[PDB]
């Protein structure tokens, strides 16, 4: 449950992904399977880069759940 | 910023 009480109505699996936490507190919303859920890294963790041109590519499984592991190794310096 | 992108990015691996 990330968005909490303030979810919205219902609150199950079925073929639909759904609030998703990770590592670095990256929170995916809803979504589902087939679902390219794309999404820029946070890599100001500091104050580093200024231009940022990369992304998160996370797409869900096609059974209904998130997918194994994301690129977020696309996020580099400014260089 | 010069070393700290690094550990930032590195955190990211783990995702």
């Amino acid at each position: 449950y990330c968005h909490r009480t303030t979810i919205g109505n219902f609150s199950g699996p079925y073929t639909y992904c759904n609030t998703t936490l990770d590592q670095i507190g990256t929170c995916w919303p809803q979504s589902a399977p087939g679902a390219l859920v794309e999404r820029p890294c946070p890599e100001y963790f500091n104050g580093i880069k200024y231009n940022t041109t990369r992304n998160a590519y996370r797409e869900c499984l096609e059974n209904g759940t998130w997918a194994s592991r994301v690129n977020y190794s696309h996020c580099e310096p400014i260089l | 910023l010069a070393q700290e992108a690094h550990k930032n990015r590195k955190l990211l691996e783990i995702i």
